[PDB]
RNA sequence: AGUUCGGCCAUCCUACGGCGGAAACUCCUUAACUCGUUCCGAAUUAAGAAGAGAAGCGCCGUCAGGCCCCGCCAGUACUGCGAUCGGAGACGUCGUGGGAACACGGGGUGCCGAACC
RNA sequence: CCUGCUACACCGGACCGCAGGCGUCCCACGGCGGGCUCAGCGAGGACCCUCCCGCGGAGCAGAAGGGCACAAGCCCG
RNA sequence: CCGCCCCCCAAACUCCGAAGGGCCGCGCCGCCCCGCCCUGGCCUGGGCGGGGCGGGCGAAUGCGGGCGGCGC
């Protein structure tokens, strides 16, 4: 009565397309456009700096793309931060930071882990204070040991103004990472200068802050269903900034990974 | 059918003058525009797995989905 | 023929491979070339700059330029009387890595293996084409005799 | 018996074809639902019809919440809570259209009289993973709405009698 | 067993049924701030942590369609070299080399690599 | 000058051989980035709207052949 | 309209595909060091060269090879 779109001729026709693409976790033009390399350059090493959000993570990844396979060298969760002093909140504005200063004190100790005189640690050691400003490692130029070089690999998420993949990419750059960038699409851009006062207040998570208290002072009952683990770990919402103070400070002292040991059953 | 087996051969006779060059005549050992001969034809109807159609006759299928 | 613009009479060798349709796979950028290396040149059809004219399809070649974008492949062409060394730009999509050479290095350290692991004779090394086949023994206690059959028809 | 498996209103859709006839319903869609409508443009030319192709020929616009159940609420009662048993689509969602628009609430005739297609398509949790940009599948046959499942829903929500 | 990034691109796809969840991914809750919808927080952006194994996902199934391997089809069709072979011709034959496809039947239905729980 | 075929699977190959095209058109019908998905079939809705499936069956100025789907098509800056 | 069968086709139809052709290769290699300069986060590469020890003649058949000038 009414013809059947799926024959056997168009089964016969029909081309997969790559795994990858079919589960949609890759996009190939991207993919091309980050990995490609001058011919004359004869398998140098190029690294993206991946940035990937689940739902209650945040992970970064520096990558380099081998022929079969590709080699993570270093790692970041989010979920570690609970140990270096953030209970709560985690996957927002200053988690997202915190994890890419993580990921870039971590991998600059690993490459200076013996060097003597000139390590990429102690040369190029990142930006102190959090003041949430314009700054740039490739400026420094010291002439006979660069800083680490990476270009930031977003994959599917949208490049939005006021985005937590830039916040990582942010964090990583005062980690002291040379990853080229603009200051579009960051918050306090007007096109005719950008502040610092307006980033900093997102690192440190005022927003959240300042929802709290309104949300507490109008109603209470929806206060406790909103931010209940908030309220569990009694942390207020005015200590957010000291706390994000001696994380960053816990992460810059002890970037080194340490292995939780676990066992996984089936 | 066994009515005209005597002058199917006349009609073609007929029908060979018609046609520029050499023709032959032939008695098919088929059944029918089938494509068994009649003896095996013979003892496939006889087992059942004869698939009857309009004017021709298949075989048992045996592949694709049980009975639904 | 009264017609030869550059891409005449390529209706076949120039289209692209039943269900191999689409973008190409990524060893295409990530293969790591060198010089004096030994190259095959293939038009793929989807990829147009750079590509090579159709007397290129199906040759094979020896780099001799590293470019950022394009390799530099050389290519004997008989012409007339003559062979000619012809020069070519050619980007990565159409160019794949020979393996002409490859029994030649797999003979020449398989030799200096055996003779490295000499077993105190040396064996003989040279390739021999296919010899006469030597004197042996079958039995026969199973025959099957046949004969031709008779006309069927 | 199982969560996740609540019908819900997907979204509700109002419609209406047809100089400033459209400004005026316009008006109308935007007093009526508190949102900017939406026009859209006439692909072909039916000079029998009386169209060209530049033409804003329709005016439409997608309710959701709360706000589109009482819009769709309102909208049966103007039908005396009464629908056929044919239109429930094969796939889940069903409508119905109104003549006179005032029949939802005394306004002076001013902007002139419209008659509107309501559409309502319902849904169930976890339909994201079809209309997501990451990651995007389609929804399983079982989890899916029938038709049944569509009918016996809207009378046990809004208790609406089928002409048959 | 799982997640992120990949290689080769269906033995991995499509359809319909079933079975799972400790950890993980997912569905999921909100619209103060950020940003955004030819209209719409559907999408996307920001902020969560009460509720799920109903979906996606993992796995099992089906005289399942597709896809892949083997045998047969068959030394058949076709064809390189040689012939003062046959025949009015159209075409065929012999000698010496190469050798299919369709159809048909039995089998099968992703593995490799880097990092973390 | 150009496409497909003649042409007998590298290249080349004749005829007043076969079926045809060119002397133009576009500051956007161009460059780049982002987002999106087309032709339709089926089922619904007062006298264009919605869902579902959708290997391209559309489109890409003009001949023919080839090419292309989070694009080479459409929309916005 | 839809589904199963079915006779017969294509120089400008092809999911399959010969015989037949075509292009390239068949001797120098391994292991260690040292010198020079566009490229890389670097103690990276890539190219061009020098040294030092292990070796070595690696299908068949036939046979000397290459380059120019002037001219019909
Ligand atoms: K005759
Ligand atoms: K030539
Ligand atoms: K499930
Ligand atoms: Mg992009």
């Amino acid at each position: 009565w009414v013809k059947v779109q799926k024959t056997r001729s168009y089964f016969k026709r029909f081309q997969v397309q790559f795994r990858r693409r079919r589960e949609g976790k890759t996009d190939y033009q991207a993919r091309k456009a980050l990995i490609i390399q001058d011919k004359n350059k004869y398998a140098t090493p190029r690294y993206r700096f991946v940035v990937r959000r689940t739902n209650k993570d945040i992970i970064c990844q520096v990558t380099a793309a081998e022929l079969t396979k590709d080699r993570v060298v270093c790692a970041a969760y989010s979920h570690e931060l609970p140990r270096y002093g953030i209970p709560v909140g985690l996957t927002n504005y200053a988690a997202a930071y915190a994890t890419g200063l993580l990921c870039g004190r971590r991998l600059l100790e690993k490459l200076s882990v013996g060097i003597k005189e000139n390590a990429l640690a102690q040369l190029y050691p990142g930006l102190d204070k959090a003041t949430g400003e314009e700054y740039h490692p490739d400026e420094n130029e010291n002439e006979e040991v660069h800083a680490f070089k990476a270009f930031l690999d977003i994959g599917l998420a949208r490049a939005s103004t006021g985005a937590r993949v830039f916040a990582a990419m942010k964090g990583a750059v005062d980690a002291g990472l040379n990853i080229p960038h603009s200051m579009k699409r960051f918050p306090g851009y007007s096109k005719d200068g950008f502040d610092s006062s307006a980033l900093r207040d997102r690192i440190m998570g005022k927003h959240v802050g300042d929802y709290m208290a309104e949300l507490k002072a109008e109603d209470e009952e929806t206060y406790r269903k909103r931010f209940s683990k908030y309220i569990a770990a009694k942390v207020e919402p005015l200590r957010l900034e000291a706390m994000y103070t001696k994380a960053h400070a816990a992460i810059r002292a002890n970037p080194q990974a340490v292995k939780a040991k676990f066992e996984i059953k089936k | 059918r066994a009515s005209a087996k005597d002058y199917v051969k006349d009609a073609l006779r007929r029908a060979k003058f018609k046609i520029p060059g050499r023709q032959a005549i032939v008695e098919s050992r088929n059944w029918g525009f089938t494509e068994f001969t009649k003896e095996e034809y013979e003892d496939l109807r006889e087992r059942g797995e004869l698939q009857y159609d309009g004017n021709n006759a298949h075989r048992i299928s045996r592949k694709g989905p049980l009975n639904l | 023929t009264h017609s030869q613009g550059y891409r005449c009479k390529t209706r076949y060798c120039f289209a692209r491979k039943f269900r191999r349709h689409g973008m190409a796979n990524l060893t295409t950028y990530n293969r790591v070339y060198k010089l004096g290396q030994y190259v095959n040149i293939k038009v793929n059809g989807a990829y147009h700059k750079g590509m090579p004219h159709r007397y290129y399809n199906g040759r094979t070649g020896t780099i001799f330029n590293i470019g950022p974008r394009a390799l530099g492949v050389q290519i004997q062409k008989r012409v007339r009387g003559r062979i000619m060394l012809k020069r070519i730009n050619v980007r990565l999509e159409h160019v794949h890595p020979s393996d002409c050479r490859k029994n030649h290095l797999e003979r020449v350290a398989a030799n200096d293996a055996a003779r490295r692991l000499a077993g105190q004779p040396v064996p003989c090394l040279k390739r021999q084409n296919a010899l006469p086949r030597a004197a042996h023994v079958v039995s026969i206690a199973s025959a099957i005799d046949i004969t031709p059959l008779k006309y069927d028809g | 018996e199982n969560p996740m498996r609540r019908i819900r209103i997907e979204k509700l859709v109002l419609n209406i074809c047809i100089g400033d006839a459209l400004t005026k319903a316009a008006k109308v869609l935007q007093q009526l639902t508190d949102q900017e409508p939406t026009f859209s443009k006439s692909r072909l030319t039916i000079r029998g019809f009386g169209i060209r192709r530049g033409q804003k020929i329709s005016t439409h616009v997608t309710v959701r919440g709360e706000k589109a159940r009482e819009i769709i609420e309102r909208g049966l009662r103007v039908k005396n809570f009464e629908l056929p048993y044919s239109c429930f689509s094969t796939t889940g969602n069903f409508g119905f259209g109104i003549t006179e628009h005032i029949d939802l609430g005394i306004k002076y005739d001013s902007m002139g009289i419209y008659g509107m297609d309501f559409y309502v398509v319902l849904s169930r949790p976890g339909f994201r993973v079809n209309k997501r940009r990451a990651q995007q599948q389609h929804v399983g046959a079982s989890h899916k709405i029938t038709p049944d499942e569509a009918r016996a829903w809207v009378e046990r929500e809004f208790e609406v009698v089928y002409t048959k």
